[PDB]
RNA sequence: UGAAACUCAAAGGAAUUGACGGGGGCCCGCACAAGCGGUGGAGCAUGUGGUUUAAUUCGAAGCAACGCGAAGAACCUUACCAGGCCUUGACAUGCUAGGGAACCCGGGUGAAAGCCUGGGGUGCCCCGCGAGGGGAGCCCUAGCACAGGUGCUGCAUGGCCGUCGUCAGCUCGUGCCGUGAGGUGUUGGGUUAAGUCCCGCAACGAGCGCAACCCCCGCCGUUAGUUGCCAGCGGUUCGGCCGGGCACUCUAACGGGACUGCCCGCGAAAGCGGGAGGAAGGAGGGGACGACGUCUGGUCAGCAUGGCCCUUACGGCCUGGGCGACACACGUGCUACAAUGCCCACUACAAAGCGAUGCCACCCGGCAACGGGGAGCUAAUCGCAAAAAGGUGGGCCCAGUUCGGAUUGGGGUCUGCAACCCGACCCCAUGAAGCCGGAAUCGCUAGUAAUCGCGGAUCAGCCAUGCCGCGGUGAAUACG
């Protein structure tokens, strides 16, 4: 995974209508193509719209999912089995 | 489809660059790109003059570009006119100090590209391809040439079926290595498509 | 053999180094 | 098992079943199948059906050619019928002298 | 091939014996292209041989191979609808090759678990007249005799 | 999508990841000679006519 | 004895050139045989068929498609999908009219693109002590022509390639034979790797192929002596380091050398068999080189190009996704199933290459990946660099193991704007299948196979176990 000596790194740009819903108090939904960014300890809570390629996924953070990428939670290939 | 490049195949044995000089890494692909676009300018406004080599020289911010044709004329012009028109079109791309020679082609019916480039203007004349094709090994053999083959590929005299037609003379030794052999290329673009041309002159063995 | 990172056989096929093949 | 290319074209399992009941003329001889390939094809003039087997006794390659896809892959598999019998009885000639 | 009978590779003579037969004995033991340890394996059961029963490995060695040399084969040919195993001679350079095969081969089905130790024991029952090299020769010999009556399709 | 791809390479791009080399004589992505800026097809179209200082078929 | 209806555009004779034959003769090729190692089974990597998908762009199709185009898909690439946008347009040549040109720097909105906008000084030749007046240097704005299309057709094509096949062949001129297709030559006897050469012959020549001319390797010489070498004499910090020298090694340019030339033998000859000399012998080994043509072979997606089709879109920009999907099926490979082996530690011996936001000595932090210091090298100087198998010692003791290293958990490193999909590497833990593989099937005739490692192109990084090279060690067998 990424260098520890770097960031922890989301796109500014998603992080920043994070503090700005943080400081009016929370929340209106979040439609955002970040799927690079960290989920982030002032993220939780709310509830992301993940775009996969085609939808936005509403994606609601909580406690458990911090350390992770907004990706991991819009999966990019619809598979209902074989056959 | 398989025969090698008659030309590559002799470089440095029969045939030499046309591009002689030396360049390190850092350099080599940047003076190769310009010494590309000097031959992209010169030959569409030097192929009335009946342009057959483009040697190219460079030593250090300065390049020497010899011209072969078959009318020298042409080229110059009245006293110098195209002569110095030339120049300046060409240091302008170059950027550097471009000396621009020319030189005789004491034979243009020795000259392979020049044949092939006559019989491919002689078919985008609407010309008898077979009639023109022996016409132009008949003309390189009169001329002295040891041996001569001339080829064209594609919808001759429009048919929709492509076929190749050829006709040769004398000797064309294409495998032997000290046999002197110039070849050259000619695109003949028609309203029913393109017709490739390809001449073969043997003139003689080293 | 070859296919084995914690050894110095798998470091050499793979052109690598570590505690198993130290430089 | 059996493998069927569409070169170009598009095809139902329908049809990839079809070709499979088809090829199963060739179970008649009662010899191993080894990994029979169809290949279907569209030319201009109509349909191709290619085809390589290889069996104990040699390969069999054979092209069906017709307007009807149907009819190219029937010649196909007579073309390919006849090879297999010729692989099958053509040892059994020269059993005198 | 078609054209010429080939021509035998001479061998070079090993450095321990002077033996032709040594060297080609070594190849046969060598697998990858590892000579060093082929040529480490049979000197290794050259000195065991010795320590188990004081001869000169040399001579138990040459006539080890002398007991797995097949005399006679059997070699395949289908005449009309069938195939008969027809009985032929089998010519000296062939013999060897069969021979020194067998001979490792053989060893390498043995139980004890060094080369050396299988390359020795195996070299000491050929040479007594035991051991599966030698269940091969004595094979191939009993099928050509089982076969003797089709020794007149001999080519 | 071709020359706007020819031309989308040469300006300098957002990010320096971006880059890549293209070949100068057809505009080819793939198989780009760094040294000659060329593709393997023009590499050897130019070193056939001879127009490649030094470069010759190498034989041994 | 002997019709017709109906139906077909032929049915036929002979001969010609092919092709074919479970017809014949004679030959050749790792074609079989003789061998040695694999593939098909396992796990994994990779291409493909399918199936799935919003899309899983596109081509390649028996041999000759399938680690092929792809000599580097996270964004880019990218041609597909979704969504947000642009309209002479990312790009050419124009002609016209407004702005100021030209170039840089920020602000807002936005995922970005884009839309919005606030900055700031244009040379010229010019009336210029003066407002003011351009021209075209280049941009901007509105037009109209036009651009642009990896949209279709490789069955309209050029180019280049694959293949049969490095096979020994394919023909022409004139003469002769035949009403004619066409034959002859080119067949025949001998010979060769070869339509190679010899002899004969209604044929006599010629051309394209064969061979040779070119490159590498093997012996030797000449010319050169550093950044390469060190035989001998001096120093020798204890290292060709210093003096010195270019002998030797080498390096790299030019020559010599092998021609069946020489003897024995068989030959009508061409040649073949054997011998000597020689580093090399009968093409010395390998390479480059591929006839007329075939496959209506391959490529309109490298490029070009006829024609058809798209034009606020079948063009163009961007963000994200996909090309990496996974009931299955096949092709190519990697690593293996172990003791001729595995592991540790110490110790030897290459070649060809590559390297100035590059190759990195050496130092220090870290178990490590790596990080921070820092010398050298436009590199026969310095660096990648250690080659590995091997050698010497020690452990393992026949077990699904100290074989095997898949899968997964956790912790880190580095590249990059960014490693969720979807990178490589390190470390801890986990420790699968696999006990040598059915029908079937591949390679190789000698420095070959097998086995061992090293480099390079592409390249930020890398999914390379691929490809092109390089040397190390080094077989088995060929009756036919
Ligand atoms: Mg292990
Ligand atoms: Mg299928
Ligand atoms: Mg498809
Ligand atoms: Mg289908
Ligand atoms: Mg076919
Ligand atoms: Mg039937
Ligand atoms: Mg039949
Ligand atoms: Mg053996
Ligand atoms: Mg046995
Ligand atoms: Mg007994
Ligand atoms: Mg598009
Ligand atoms: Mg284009
Ligand atoms: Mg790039
Ligand atoms: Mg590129
Ligand atoms: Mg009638
Ligand atoms: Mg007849
Ligand atoms: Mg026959
Ligand atoms: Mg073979
Ligand atoms: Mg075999
Ligand atoms: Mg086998
Ligand atoms: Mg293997
Ligand atoms: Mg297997
Ligand atoms: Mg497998
Ligand atoms: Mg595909
Ligand atoms: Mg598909
Ligand atoms: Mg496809
Ligand atoms: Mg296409
Ligand atoms: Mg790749
Ligand atoms: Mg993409
Ligand atoms: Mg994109
Ligand atoms: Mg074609
Ligand atoms: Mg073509
Ligand atoms: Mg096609
Ligand atoms: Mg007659
Ligand atoms: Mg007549
Ligand atoms: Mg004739
Ligand atoms: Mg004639
Ligand atoms: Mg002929
Ligand atoms: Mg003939
Ligand atoms: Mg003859
Ligand atoms: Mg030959
Ligand atoms: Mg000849
Ligand atoms: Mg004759
Ligand atoms: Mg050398
Ligand atoms: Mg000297
Ligand atoms: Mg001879
Ligand atoms: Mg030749
Ligand atoms: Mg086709
Ligand atoms: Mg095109
Ligand atoms: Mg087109
Ligand atoms: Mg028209
Ligand atoms: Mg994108
Ligand atoms: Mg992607
Ligand atoms: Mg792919
Ligand atoms: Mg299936
Ligand atoms: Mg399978
Ligand atoms: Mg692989
Ligand atoms: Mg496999
Ligand atoms: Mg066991
Ligand atoms: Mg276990
Ligand atoms: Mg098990
Ligand atoms: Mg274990
Ligand atoms: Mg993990
Ligand atoms: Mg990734
Ligand atoms: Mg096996
Ligand atoms: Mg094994
Ligand atoms: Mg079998
Ligand atoms: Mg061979
Ligand atoms: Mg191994
Ligand atoms: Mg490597
Ligand atoms: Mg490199
Ligand atoms: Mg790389
Ligand atoms: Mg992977
Ligand atoms: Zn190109």
């Amino acid at each position: 995974p990424r260098s520890l000596k770097k960031g922890v790194f989301v796109d500014d740009h998603l992080l920043e209508k994070v503090l700005e819903l943080n400081a009016k108090g929370e929340k209106r939904l979040i439609k955002t193509w970040s799927r690079r960014s960290t989920i982030v300890p002032e993220m939780v809570g709310h509830t992301i719209a993940v775009y996969n390629g085609k939808q936005h996924v509403p994606v609601y953070i909580t406690e458990n999912m911090v350390g992770h990428k907004l990706g991991e939670f819009a999966p990019t290939r619809t598979y209902r089995g074989h056959g | 489809g398989n025969k090698i490049h008659p030309i590559g195949f002799r470089l440095g044995i029969t045939r030499d660059w046309e591009s002689r000089w030396y360049a390190g890494k850092k350099q080599y692909r940047h003076l190769l790109l310009e010494d590309q676009r000097i031959r992209g300018l010169l030959e569409k406004e030097l192929y009335s003059a009946g342009l057959a080599r483009v040697d190219i020289e460079r030593a250090a911010d300065n390049v020497a570009v010899t011209v072969h044709v078959a009318k020298p004329g042409v080229v110059i012009g009245r006293g110098g006119e195209r002569i110095r028109v030339l120049r300046e079109e060409l240091a302008k791309l170059t950027g550097k100090n471009v000396a621009l020679n020319v030189q005789e082609v004491q034979n243009p019916n020795l000259s392979a590209p020049l044949v092939a480039q006559r019989v491919a203007e002689q078919i985008e004349r609407r010309f008898a391809v077979r009639r023109a094709i022996k016409q132009a090994v008949q003309r390189v053999m009169e001329s002295g040439a040891k041996g001569a083959k001339v080829i064209v590929s594609g919808r001759i005299g429009g048919a929709e079926q492509a076929r190749t037609e050829w006709a040769a003379q004398g000797r064309v030794p294409l495998h032997t290595l000290r046999a002197n052999i110039d070849y050259g290329f000619a695109l003949a673009r028609t309203t029913y498509g393109v017709l490739g041309v390809k001449a073969y002159i043997f003139l003689g063995e080293v | 053999g070859k296919g084995d990172r914690r050894t110095r056989r798998g470091k050499i096929w793979r052109g690598t180094y570590g505690k198993y093949r130290p430089r | 098992t059996m493998n069927i290319t569409s070169k170009q074209m598009e095809i139902t399992p329908a049809i990839r079943q079809h070709v499979a009941d088809r090829l199963a003329k060739l179970e008649k001889w009662q010899t191993h199948l080894i990994n029979p390939h169809i290949i279907l094809s569209k030319e201009p003039q109509g349909f191709v059906a290619d085809a390589t087997i290889n069996t104990p006794n040699g390969v069999l390659v054979a092209s069906g050619k017709h307007e009807d896809m149907y009819t190219a892959i029937n010649e196909l598999i007579n073309k390919l019928e006849r090879q297999l019998n010729k692989l099958q009885h053509k040892g059994e000639a020269r059993r005198a002298a | 091939a078609r054209r010429r009978r080939a021509e035998v590779r001479q061998l070079q003579p090993d450095l321990v014996y002077g033996d032709v037969l040594v060297t080609a004995f070594i190849n046969k033991i060598m697998r990858d292209g590892k000579k060093n340890l082929a040529a480490r394996i049979f000197y290794d059961a050259c000195k065991i041989i010795q320590e188990k029963t004081g001869q000169e490995p040399l001579k138990v060695f040459k006539q080890a191979v002398e007991n797995v040399k097949p005399r006679m084969e059997v070699r395949s040919r289908r005449v009309g609808g069938a195939n008969y195993q027809v009985p032929m001679e089998v010519s000296p350079r062939r013999q060897q090759s069969l021979a020194l095969r067998w001979l490792v081969q053989a060893a390498n089905q043995r139980p004890e678990r060094r080369a050396a130790v299988r390359i020795a024991h195996e070299l000491m029952d050929a040479a007594e007249g035991k051991g599966g090299a030698v269940k091969k020769k004595e094979d191939v010999e009993r099928m050509a005799e089982a076969n003797r009556a089709y020794a007149h399709y001999r080519w | 999508a071709r020359k706007a791809l020819i031309e989308k390479a040469k300006r300098t791009p957002k990010f320096k990841v971006r880059a890549y080399t293209r070949c100068v004589r057809c505009g080819r992505a793939r198989s780009v000679y760094r040294f000659f800026g060329l593709c393997r097809i023009c590499l050897r179209e130019l070193a056939h006519k001879g127009q490649l200082p030094g470069v010759r078929k190498a034989s041994w």
